């Protein structure tokens, strides 16, 4: 799996979190989010 | 890799996990997920319909 | 796809793009009319979902 | 193990401890409860119908 | 007893949750949620 987001509101619900928030999924109604099941995303762009 | 698009949710067991969070402005638009938004190799945002 | 499709376990819980999960590695070894079986039959469900 | 399923609660005596972290459309699925969610050995979603 | 949910909403919320994930049992109306007496799940499946 890779994160998706029907909407960008839980898009930036997760751009703010600091660290692991992409890991998890929330599914708000009929939107959703896919969790990303190995944060490569949160590390290997980020640990630079 | 895979990301699912256009997955529907049952209305009668749909929920809210996250109503402290997010306050969406009702549209018939945002109730079906018409659009997926994603990542590019650069930290993005890459949407897709 | 369907768009009923279940999105909480085929999608989050990594599995094949398939839609119907399979090994060789779970499958008997040296094996042909079971193994098909195990794969494109229905009536026997698969393991994982 | 165990676990029950199809258990009603008493409608008289009927709380909700932590309300802000969830929410509900007030479908009737929402408020009998029918069928359980559980997990396999590796964790995701197991209904059971 | 083990891990009991009604409502994916509630398994969400359990599954959100970091430390002491299943160390509680929330109640919602008729849903209800049964924590296990032994984190099996929230470690050792997961710990190896």
């Amino acid at each position: 799996p890779i994160l998706s987001t029907t909407t960008l509101a839980l898009m930036e619900t997760k751009l703010k979190g600091g660290a692991g928030a992409f890991a998890t999924s929330e599914t708000h109604f009929g939107n959703y989010v896919v969790g990303e099941i190995i944060p490569l995303q949160q590390s290997m762009l980020f640990n630079s | 890799f895979f990301f699912p698009v256009g997955l529907y949710l049952p209305e009668d067991r749909g929920y809210t996990t996250v109503e402290s969070k997010v306050k969406l402005n009702d549209t018939v638009r945002n109730a079906l997920p018409t659009t997926a938004y994603l990542l590019n190799r650069d930290r993005a945002v890459q949407k897709i319909d | 796809l369907t768009p009923v499709t279940m999105d909480v376990n085929y999608f989050k819980i990594p599995n094949n793009p398939r839609g119907r999960a399979s090994c060789m590695l779970a499958v008997d070894p040296y094996d042909t009319e079971a193994a098909t079986k195990a794969i494109y039959d229905h009536r026997e469900a698969d393991a994982q979902t």
